[PDB]
This record gives C-alpha cells, structure tokens and sequence, in this order.
C-alpha cells in the first residue's frame, strides 16, 4: 500500500520490508553460526531469529506482519534486526559465554551492611 | 645553530640567567642533580628555557637524558647539522 | 578560527563556538544552582526529605512530591487510600497545567511574544490559590506525602476547581490564537531543534522530548501510577521532532489535563486521605490528644520518623517535564541512605549540544525553551 | 460524614478541545 | 488513546491554495492576533490595588511563626522539642528547664526565619498547638538579624496575632 | 462583568469568542470564604475488633530480594514482559 | 491485608525472574548476582569488566531492547573495599520494563565509560566523577559538572562532611570573593534517631 | 595486589605524565597572569605551581599520581578556557586567611587545636 510515514522522526519508510528482513535474518544466522553451540546467546538468538524469519516467510501482507511480529512498525523491526546483527558481531569478540572472570568480594552485594 | 662554540656559549648564557644555579660552580660538565643540587622540576624548567632560546620542542624521552650542559649542547648539535 | 562567546550567568552558563551565524558547539556549564540537595537528604528523615522535592522542579511541586511519595510507599510496602490517589492525580494535573503554562509562556517570552505570559499567569495565580487552599502554601505545598496527602480538601475547593476548569480551555484557545498559526512563531519553531526518535531514546530524553519525535510513550499510560489507569485521556504525538510539534504537544497536554481534571472532579471518592497505618502516617490530632498509642505514634513519627525496610527502588513518574525518577536506597533506618534524583532536564540539557548544531544563535534560546529546563532539578 | 465531594449528578461538561472559530472571508473574496 | 498533533495534509485545490495565498499576502493571522490583543485591551484588568486590596488567602496559610497560650495566659509550649526534631531546616533551637513552679517550660525557643522553609511541620508536630505558622506574610526587615526570632519575639507574635490565629485554627482543626 | 454592551460587543468581535460566558475574572459564583465545619470519615482500620495490626502490617511483609542467580534443555527465550500493545488512535479527536 | 498494604504483583515478579535467569545464562562471564525485589524490580549485579558487553546486550538484544538510559548513579558504601556501587537504570519501551545493572569500583580502578552504548551517560558518569571521584575511562569530556571550579574533594562521598571544608564571602580588601575554612554560627545538630529495637525481622543479619 | 591501571603501567610513565603536566602549567602561568589581570608576578604563580606539585611529591602509587595528573589537567583546562574567574585562580593564594599559629606555644595561646 506504500505507507507514507513511519511516524518516527529519522526512520524512513522501507520499500521492500520482507526481502530486507529475510536478508537481515539470514545474515544474523550466518554471523551467529560462528558462536559455539553451547552458548546460550546462540541458542536463544537462533530461536527468536528463526521464529521471526518463519513469520516473515509466512506472511505476504505488511500490516499483518506488523501485528504478528509484535514489534511496532516494520521499519523498527528492521532496525532491531540490524541492532541484533551488530550485537552478534560484538558478542563474537567479547566471548561472554565464558565463565565468570572474577568473583566479587564476600560482602560486595550484601545489603544492608 | 651555526657553530658548536656559539651553541655552548648560548647554553651557558641560558643557565646563568637561571637564578638557582650558582654561576661559580656552573661548568660545561656539571651535573644538575648531584653537583648543582637541583630538583627534577628545576631541570624541566631548564629544558623549557632551552626550548625558549633554541626554538624547537624537546620531547620527554630525550629531555630526561640531559643531565649536564654538555649533554644539552650535544643534543642541540645532534638535532641540527654543525 | 571561529568565534567563542561565553554567555555568562533560571541561570545558565553557555560556551558557544560560533562560525558566524551558525552554532558549531554549545557547552552548557551548570552547577550554578547545585545545592547538594541529595546529600542533605541523607541527614534527614523521609518526611524531612519530602520538602526538598518541592524545590527541584519548582514549577512542578506536587508532581515531585508524588514521585518521592510513590518511591517511599513502594519501599514501605503500603498503599495510599483511594481518595488520596484521586487527589494526587487531580493536583498532579493542576501541576501539569502550571508547568506547561510556565513552559509555553516563558518559551514565547524568550522569543519575543511577551503578552500570553501575562494572560496565563493569572490562571496560574488561581491554581496557586488552589495550592494555598489545600496546603497553606502557594508553591511548596509539602502536601503529597508518603502514605497519601497531608490534609483533606477543604469544603468548596472542588467547586472552585470546576469553575477554573470550565473556563481554562478558552485561555488555551487564546494562547493558541496568539501563537499557533502565527507565521512569526512558526518561523522560530518549525525547522528548529529536530530530534530523531532513535537519538531521543539514546540521549535519555523523556516526555514531550520523546513524543515530539513520534515515540508513543507516556508513563501515565504504559507504567501507570495512582489512579491514572482509571482516567481517560489522549497522548499528543508529534510528527517532525521540532520545537513546534513539542509546543503543540504541550498545548494539547494542557487540553488533556483539563480532561483528566474533569474526570477527577466527577470521580472523587469519599474516605480517608492518609494510609490508616499509624506507624507510617500520623494519626489525627483529636485522637493524638486522646489515645496513648496515637500519641506515641505521633511522637515517634515526628521525631524518629518511620523506619523504611532496606532496599533500593527506582520509581519514576510522568512529570510535566518528562520522566522524573527517584533512586531511593534505604538501609533499614528512618533516614534515606541514598536518594539519587533523576530529572528530565538533565538529559535534555545534555542533548542541547546535538539539538543546536546547524542552527543560529537566536535558535538556541528557542531550543532551551523547547527543552523545558528548570535548573533546580538539573543541578539538585 | 461531611467531606468535599462533587454534587449529586456530578459536575457539568467541561470543554477541553481546540476552538479556533474560523472567521473571515474566503481567499477569493479577500482579493 | 493517542492523537497526532500536526499531521494534516493541506488541500491542494485552487480554493485552499488561494486561501493560503490570501493568508500569506494579506496577513490574516496577524490581524487575528491583533484582534486578540485588542480584545484584552477592553477587558477589566486583573490588578488588585495593593496595599489597599489584598490577595485572597485561606485559614491554612503558612506565614509568620508565633508561640501561643492557653486561655489563662499560660503558654502552651511544654518544651517537648518535637518541632525542632521534625524541622527540616533545623531552624528551631530549644533549651529548657523546670521554672520556679516546676513547670516544663522553654528558656530558649529560637526560630531562624532565614533558615526556615515555612513548611509548617512544626505546627503539625506540636502536640499542644503551641508553635503555629500564623497568617502574617508582611514582615520584611531591613537587617538579617531581625529575622532571627527568639522566644520573646515569638510570644509577642502570639500575643499580637492570637485573635486571628485562634479563628484560623477554629476554621481548620477538624481537617487536622 | 461591568463592561457596557458596546465594549462587550467590540471585545467579543475582536476575540472572535463569547467572552462573557467564560470570564477569567471571578465573581459570586465561587465558594464562600466561610464554610460549614467538616466531618471527615475514618479509615478502614478504625475498628474495635478483628483489627490486629499483624494482619495489616505492610512494612513487615516486605521481604529481602529473592536471589534468582548467585555466584555463591530447549527452553524458551524470554523477554522481561510481553511486548507492549500498540496504542489505538483516539476516537475523541485524532486530528485525522 | 487488603486496604493499607501494597498489593504484590506476582506476574511481573515471575517474568522478571525468568528474564534475570535469561540474562545470567546468556552472559555468565560478567553476571555475578541476579535478584528481584519484593516490589518486582530486577537487579543484575555484574563484574565491572562487563559494563560495555552487558549494557550493549540489553540495548541491542531483541528480547531486551533497553533503549533508554533512565539514570546512572553511584552509591558510596565505605564498609566495602569497592566502596562505590555504580547503578544503571534502563528502560525498555518495547517490553515496557525496567532493569537495574549494578557494578562496583574503588577510588582508583577506572570504570569503562558507557557513552558508546548510551550517549545519555555523558553527563551522568561525569556527575559521578564530580560527586564521587569515580574515573571513567574513554570518556569524551570528563570534568566537573556540578561543583565550583576549584572545588577540592568529592561531596557525595560519605566521609565528605555536610558543610564542606571551605566557604565563600566577599572580601573588600582584595575586592574579590574569597574561600576560607568553614565556620558555622550554628553547628548542624546531629540527631541520633535510630531506635535500639529491631524493626524488620525479615532483614535480620546472621550473628557472628 | 594485581590492580587495573588508569594510564601508567609503572611509576616511570607516571613521572612522564607529571612532567608534561608541569611543563603545560609552566607555559600557562604568564598567560594566566595576563588575561585574568592578576596582581601576582609570573615568578610567584610558577612558585605556586611548584608548591602544588611538591605537595604531592610523596606518592608512590601509579594510579594515585595518574588521578593527580588527571585532576591537574582538569584544573588547567578550567584555567586556559576562561571557566574559572579571577577568584578561582586566586584561591590558591590564601591571602585573606590569617597565618595559622605554627609552633606549640602560639597554638597553646590561641586555643585548643593541636
Ligand atoms: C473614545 C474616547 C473615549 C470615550 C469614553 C469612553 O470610552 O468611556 C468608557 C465607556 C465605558 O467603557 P466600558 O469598558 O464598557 O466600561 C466598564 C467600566 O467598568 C464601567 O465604568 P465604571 O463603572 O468604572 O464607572 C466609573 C468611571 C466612569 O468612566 C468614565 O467616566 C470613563 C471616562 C469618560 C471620559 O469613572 C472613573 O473610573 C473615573 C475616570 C476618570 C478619568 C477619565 C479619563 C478620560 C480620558 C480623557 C481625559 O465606553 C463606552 O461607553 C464605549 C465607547 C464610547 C465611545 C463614544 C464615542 C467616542
Ligand atoms: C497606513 C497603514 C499601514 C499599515 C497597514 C497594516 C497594519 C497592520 C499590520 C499588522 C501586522 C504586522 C506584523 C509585523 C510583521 C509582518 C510579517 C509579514 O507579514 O511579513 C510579510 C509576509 C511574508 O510572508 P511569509 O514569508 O511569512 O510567507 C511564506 C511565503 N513563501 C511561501 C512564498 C515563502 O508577506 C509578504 O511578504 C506580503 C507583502 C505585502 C503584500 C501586499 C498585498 C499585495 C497584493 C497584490 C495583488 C495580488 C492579487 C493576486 C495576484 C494577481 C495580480 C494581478
Ligand atoms: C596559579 C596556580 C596554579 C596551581 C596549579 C596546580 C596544579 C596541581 C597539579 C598537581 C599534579 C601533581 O602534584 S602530580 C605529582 C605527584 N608525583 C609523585 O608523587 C611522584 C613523585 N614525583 C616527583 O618527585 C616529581 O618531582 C617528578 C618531577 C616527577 C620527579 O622528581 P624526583 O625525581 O625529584
Ligand atoms: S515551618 Fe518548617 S522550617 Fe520553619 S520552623 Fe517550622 S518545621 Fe522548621
Ligand atoms: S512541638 Fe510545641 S510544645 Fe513541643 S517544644 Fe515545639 S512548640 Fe513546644
């Protein structure tokens, strides 16, 4: 129907939201395959990305895709997919599935003192 | 900057303008810390007076190794042609 | 090279790097009203700490009272009585009218439109009469307290609030006749201070500073407090993120505050106005002078104060300047261990440097107007 | 009990919308 | 539950374009603003004639402090120091002793009116209605130390303003 | 209220509104400065029986925070809450 | 316990506990504690090396989207060897939720600045520099924001006194506002207000 | 005993940063005396800079002298940019403060302070 505005300032209307979400979700899965399988970030993000990708592949309509992705406008769903891709690329470098780097001191989180 | 003798005389002129150094004990090979009895910051403001006179910035790694007027005139000779 | 203007000492110091007419850098120097409020709070009881909140956003007194009261009541695990909650929502929207009159009319006064200032401050004087009739003070009421409110409404106050509210929309209409369609007012606000939605979220903006950019967020709707889920109102949403849509959002919030005030006047319940836990709220003076337990509780609440159970909350309200938060840490004693005050104007004035890039020097006073900045809450 | 309360039927309707009353001639008529 | 301020697309027929061109060239909204300013020119102004006319106040009004008495001349203050305990500014300084008939009475009752935040926590903490924040607001001074009230000043304020303070308390004590 | 009808008509014409119906100056319509005395109600804890304070002690039902994780399968990924419901446009006045 | 007691929200408590488990198992490298208060607020207590990886997670993860930094706070607790407790309050507008991220530092260990995650942090941690003395590494313009320009010390430290060490007055000899050691005409009266009876048995600490 | 550094790995890099901060203050003192139109000399301001550097001369911790260099750079930034007024620059010279009693006997005469 070619939505005129997203309503959010600085968030332009995406012309082809379905193909853009398919590209972003397969790119998230490609980046996310470089994480070990036992990492919870990989399991959880593959789970939610496969759910969103199946919803995108199942719905031709743009408005109904917005109501069942449940993330607002379709352009901020695209923006969140970009943020998840950037996050996964950072999580490869951080490697935060590793064990805890240091225990806190024994009364560090004791409240009240 | 032309001859080494003029650079040495100008180094000694800068050091005799510096009021904490005794001009009677001020020689070319006199050490600042253990002979002339100076603080490190005294040597730092000596090096800044040398930068004022000779017109080039002396970095920190090669100003810490300037502990006598002979080292100063050799450093100014090495950063120029002479 | 480029010009550096030190606009010296609300009160604000500004360090401008200008490149002719354009603004290259805006560095707001603050602390000119830093009074160390939240260090003073650590040496006072919770009741004693309450009147500091009147003096942070000093055009939004009972709203900051409400935010601090909600924080203390959350840590105390008690709730105010329903009539207290309706009085808090009524006076919170009267307070919102006070603050948006102050915001819009001083923002017009700093641009050059000096007359609707004088027109709307008589209405503001009548609302200060409402504060004075309910508490005894025109501005710093110390009225909304942890446990409810201090004192019940005097007889005949709601009729006068009705007589104010019945006429106030015409005052908004003639303000809007002076400014909204005026081409001089539009030339000072329409392309000025454009904030994208993502930058407004990232820079910690709240309130109209989000809603002018099209972000559908209002804490009275999304994270509702006292009885705001029982009142019906709309949330004005901007479309261009500029000074003009934020102006229109504040005008329409005055409209919706009048709507909420009508609903509060019609739905005011009977009953008590303090929580009937006399280990938190002081008993009535007639039973203080008659009952032994009531006299003991009066004594201890006005000397020691109530003990608050240990823990930390972040309690936020939709104040008329945006999200007003208290991060309150209790150690178990009757005095706050820590009270961080989150003010909207702090992050808004931090975003002033991005908002002023590419604009003129006369646009900066408009951007400092559209960010409703009171330096009491900015500096604490 | 006697308390500050609304009246029995409640208060009357309170206007809260924009009323810019659209006065003046048409743009054809003003030229 | 939300509305869009400023999301109107203007009509582009020749009627509305000519309306906007007439507004641009013939300054219509500027004459509207002049009409609104002219309308307030012929209104009665809101100005009261101070000092002959006064701003309206309530009996709850928090003004100048006073120490009160019983209806026998005995002062109400029994030196319990609740008012200085609750005082958020620490504006109240109290010293006490038994006086010559053994009564628990103050020897020092100071209120620094320049520390005081005028919030009235002292009058609501007072168990005997001794300290009140009375109705006077017209007590500006020429010197700072004239606002450092001792017990003699506060008892004279009580004796000065009691005819008004007692009637304001009579109007409001059932709300307290 | 004391304005003559010529000035009143000029004033209503210049504002474009009926100004006498909604005057910003207050008159006899406001409440009396002397009111009858109130009789304020009491709260729910003003009872002579079944009113033990331990059955209504709010501060003593506050608990320390429940430690979910401390350092001394195919479970569903979760969010902190369900996603927020999309706001509906105003039926009252959407400006559409 | 109906009228005077705050009603407990068990649904939000269960949801925030599940999301705290979620965050603790996605990021076990830095998460030290996860707790949910009785008024349903989630606290993630982390190691200070994970300021940037945790906050970037909560900002960018599709099940978190904590896009708003509501507040950034330090708390001085002098009985801890890491006396400063850095507190991040985050708002997710997508999931209508708030989270608290807590970490710690002493006087000398720098905390990594989170301006690359939230630009909102730019002044807040700057305030934490001014009030507490916590240095933030890789901050763009870290300097004082609230105290006077030549102010010595960090005022919101609990060993800093209420009135400071200096006070200002105009001196007419030097024609200048001058700073002198503080003398008070009336000392601030310290009130010992704590009852010697236990108030909350649920918060009783185990004895020695 | 393994702590995280601020800028300096040891005391030599720390002394390098101290030395550069002293160079920058030494260069700035004449401009500070000029543009604040101070009533002190350049020699007196440089003696005050030397006094403030020698006051902290006992510190052997690299993190503490890193924070001292950071705070000295902040004071220098507040001086070069005219953010301080003349009063803030002259607060280093405690001119209106009367000299404290130094020996035992005058402190005995004036009061109770040790
Ligand atoms: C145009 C030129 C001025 C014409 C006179 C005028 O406008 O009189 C106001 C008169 C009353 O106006 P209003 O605002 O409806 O009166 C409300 C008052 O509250 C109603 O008035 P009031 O109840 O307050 O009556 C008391 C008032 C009575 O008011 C007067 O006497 C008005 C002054 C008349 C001259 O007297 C005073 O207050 C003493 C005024 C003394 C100073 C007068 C200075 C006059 C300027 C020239 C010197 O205006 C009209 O009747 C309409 C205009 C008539 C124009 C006639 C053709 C010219
Ligand atoms: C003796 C009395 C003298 C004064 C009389 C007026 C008194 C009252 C004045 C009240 C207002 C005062 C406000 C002060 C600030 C004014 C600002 C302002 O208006 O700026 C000017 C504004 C500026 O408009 P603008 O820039 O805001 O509007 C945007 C315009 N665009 C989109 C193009 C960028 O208007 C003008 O420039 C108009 C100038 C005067 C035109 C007069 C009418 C000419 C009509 C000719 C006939 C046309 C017929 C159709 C065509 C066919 C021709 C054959
Ligand atoms: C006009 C008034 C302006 C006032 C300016 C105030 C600036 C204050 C800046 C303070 C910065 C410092 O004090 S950092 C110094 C701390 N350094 C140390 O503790 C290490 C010991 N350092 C020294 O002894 C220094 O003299 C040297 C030069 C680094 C080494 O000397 P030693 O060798 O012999
Ligand atoms: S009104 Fe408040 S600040 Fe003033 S003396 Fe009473 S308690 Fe203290
Ligand atoms: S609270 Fe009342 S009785 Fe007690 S010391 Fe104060 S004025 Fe006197």
């Amino acid at each position: 129907l070619l939505k005129k505005t997203t309503g959010l300032v600085g968030l332009a209307v995406c012309e082809t939201p379905h193909e853009r979400l398919k590209i972003l979700y397969t790119k998230i899965l490609d980046v996310l395959g470089h994480i070990p399988k036992n990492a919870a970030y990989r399991k959880y993000t593959e789970q939610i990305t496969n759910e969103k990708l199946s919803i995108v592949k199942a719905e031709p309509d743009v408005k109904k895709l917005e109501e069942q992705l449940q993330g607002g406008q379709i352009e901020e769903v695209i923006l969140q997919a970009e943020n998840e891709l950037s996050l996964a690329r950072k999580m490869i470098q951080w490697k935060p599935w590793e064990p805890l780097v240091e225990e806190p001191p024994a009364s560090q989180w004791k409240w009240p003192i | 900057p032309l001859t080494l003798e003029g650079i040495k005389d100008r180094v000694l002129y800068v050091l005799k303008l510096y009021d904490k150094i005794d001009p009677e004990k001020l020689s070319v090979n006199s050490h600042f810390m253990k002979d002339l009895g100076l603080d490190s910051l005294d040597q730092v403001e000596i090096i800044m007076a040398m930068e004022d006179e000779f017109g080039f910035e002396i970095p920190d790694i090669d100003a810490e190794k300037l502990m006598c007027p002979q080292e100063i005139v050799d450093y100014i000779a090495d950063k120029k042609d002479v | 090279s480029n010009l550096t203007l030190n606009f010296g000492p609300g009160v604000l110091r500004l360090v401008m790097e200008l490149s002719g007419e354009m603004v290259r850098k805006c560095d707001p120097h603050i602390g000119l009203l830093h009074r160390g409020t939240e260090k003073l709070i650590e040496y006072k009881t919770y009741l004693q700490a309450l009147p500091y909140f009147d003096r942070l956003d000093y055009v939004s007194m009972m709203c900051n009272e409400q935010a601090y009261s909600l924080a203390v009541e959350k840590l105390l695990n008690i709730q105010p009585p329903p009539r207290a909650q309706w009085i808090r929502v009524l006076f919170g929207e009267i307070t919102r009218l006070l603050n948006h009159i102050m915001a819009v009319t001083t923002h017009a006064l700093d641009i050059g439109a000096m007359t609707p200032f004088f027109w709307m401050f008589e209405e503001r004087e009548k609302m200060f009469e409402f504060y004075e009739r309910v508490s005894g003070a025109r501005m710093h009421a110390a009225y909304v307290r942890p446990g409810g409110v201090h004192q019940d409404l005097p007889l005949g106050l709601m009729d006068d609030i009705y007589e104010f509210s019945k006429n106030f929309s015409l005052r908004i209409d003639e303000l809007e006749e002076m400014l909204t369609n005026n081409r001089i007012w539009r030339n000072r606000t329409v392309d000025i201070g454009v904030v994208t939605a993502e930058d407004a979220l990232n820079y910690g903006f709240s309130g109209v500073m989000l809603r002018g950019s099209g972000i559908q967020w209002d804490l009275r709707k999304t994270q509702p407090y006292d009885v705001y889920d029982q009142v019906e109102f709309d949330v004005p949403i901007g479309s261009r993120g500029d000074c003009y849509d934020r102006y229109l959002c504040r005008v329409e919030e005055m409209r919706q505050s009048i709507r909420i005030i009508s609903q509060c006047l019609n739905k005011m319940p009977p009953g008590e106005i303090k929580v009937d836990d006399a280990k938190v709220s002081p008993p009535k003076r007639a039973e203080m002078k008659t009952s032994m337990e009531s006299l003991i509780h009066h004594f201890k609440l006005y000397t020691e104060g109530y003990q608050v159970p240990p823990g930390a909350t972040y309690t936020a309200i939709e104040a008329p300047k945006g999200e007003f938060g208290v991060y309150l840490v209790s150690d178990g004693s009757s005095r706050p261990y820590r009270c961080k005050i989150k003010a909207p104007g702090f992050a808004h004035l931090a975003g002033l440097d991005k908002m002023s890039k590419g604009h003129m020097l006369a646009d900066v006073v408009a951007i400092i107007g559209t960010q409703d900045i009171v330096f009491g809450e900015v500096d604490r | 009990v006697k308390q500050d309360m609304p009246p029995v039927g409640g208060y009357g309707p309170i206007d809260y919308k924009r009323n810019l009353p659209r006065r003046g001639l048409s743009g054809y008529s003003m030229f | 539950t939300y509305k869009y301020v400023n999301l109107r697309e203007p009509s582009m027929d020749m009627k509305s374009v000519t309306d906007r061109a007439a507004q641009t060239l013939l300054w219509t909204e500027l004459i509207r603003g002049l009409g609104m300013t002219l309308s307030y020119l012929f209104r009665e102004p809101a100005t009261i004639n101070y000092p002959f006319e006064k701003g309206p106040l309530s009996p709850r009004f928090r003004g100048e402090h006073a120490l009160r008495r019983y209806p026998s001349g005995e002062e109400r203050c029994i030196a319990c120091k609740l008012c200085e305990a609750v005082c958020p500014a620490q504006a109240i300084t109290i010293e006490a002793e038994p006086r010559a008939d053994g009564s628990r009475r103050t020897t020092r009752y100071d209120i620094d009116m320049t520390k005081c935040i005028y919030c009235g926590f002292c009058q609501e903490a007072c168990p005997v209605d001794a300290i009140v924040e009375g109705p006077n607001f017209e007590f500006s001074t020429e010197t700072h130390e004239e606002l450092l009230y001792n017990k003699e000043k506060l008892l004279n304020n009580g004796d000065k303003w009691e005819a008004e303070i007692a009637a304001n308390i009579q109007a409001d004590y059932l709300y307290r | 209220a004391s304005a003559t009808r010529l000035i009143q008509g000029l004033r209503n014409w210049a504002s474009g509104r009926d100004l006498q119906a909604k005057l910003q100056l207050r008159y006899q319509e406001i409440s009396k400065r002397t009111q009858p005395p109130p009789k304020l109600p009491v709260g729910p804890s003003h009872r002579l029986s079944n009113n033990y304070y331990c059955a209504r002690d709010g501060r003593r039902e506050a608990m320390p925070p429940s430690i979910v994780m401390s350092s001394q399968s195919e479970k569903k990924a979760v969010s902190p809450a369900p996603p927020i419901k999309r706001w509906e446009l105003s039926q009252d006045e959407p400006y559409l | 316990t109906r009228p005077t007691v705050r009603p407990r929200n068990d649904v939000a408590h269960k949801q925030l506990s599940a999301f705290g488990e979620y965050v603790a198992e996605i990021l076990p490298k830095y998460v030290q504690q996860v707790q949910v208060s009785c008024f349903s607020e989630l606290e993630i207590c982390i190691h200070p090396d994970g300021v940037i990886p945790v906050l970037t997670f909560l900002r960018d993860h599709s099940n978190a989207q904590f896009k708003s930094l509501a507040d950034l706070t330090a708390v001085d607790i002098p009985t801890r060897q890491n006396r400063f407790e850095i507190v991040y309050n985050l708002l997710s507008l997508r999931f209508n939720s708030r989270i608290r991220v807590k970490t710690y530092t002493d006087e000398l260990t720098p905390v990594e600045s989170s301006v690359s995650v939230y630009k909102a942090a730019n002044w807040y941690e700057r305030e934490i520099w001014d009030m507490f003395g916590v240095f933030f590494a890789n901050h763009p313009d870290l300097r004082r924001i609230l105290t006077d320009y030549g102010f010595e010390g960090h005022p919101f430290r609990k060993d800093f006194p209420l009135s400071g060490y200096v006070e200002l007055r105009y001196d007419d000899e030097v024609k200048r506002v001058v700073a002198e050691p503080v003398e008070l005409a009336q000392e601030f009266r310290k009130f010992d207000l704590n009852s010697p009876w236990e108030a909350f048995p649920a918060y009783r600490q185990p004895p020695e | 005993t393994s702590v995280k550094p601020i800028f300096s790995r040891d005391m030599n890099e720390a002394k390098r940063r101290v030395r550069e901060l002293y160079r920058a203050w030494y260069r700035e003192v004449p401009n500070t005396v000029h543009l604040f139109q101070l009533d002190i000399s350049v020699k007196q301001g440089r003696d005050k800079v030397r006094e403030m550097f020698k006051k902290n001369a006992h510190v052997t911790d690299p993190r503490v002298v890193d924070l001292l260099v950071i705070k000295g750079k902040m004071e220098l930034e507040e001086t070069i940019n005219v953010w301080k007024q003349r009063t803030h620059v002259m607060r280093f010279f405690h001119e209106t403060e009367a000299p404290r009693p130094k020996d035992f006997l005058s402190k005995f005469y004036v009061g109770h302070d040790p």
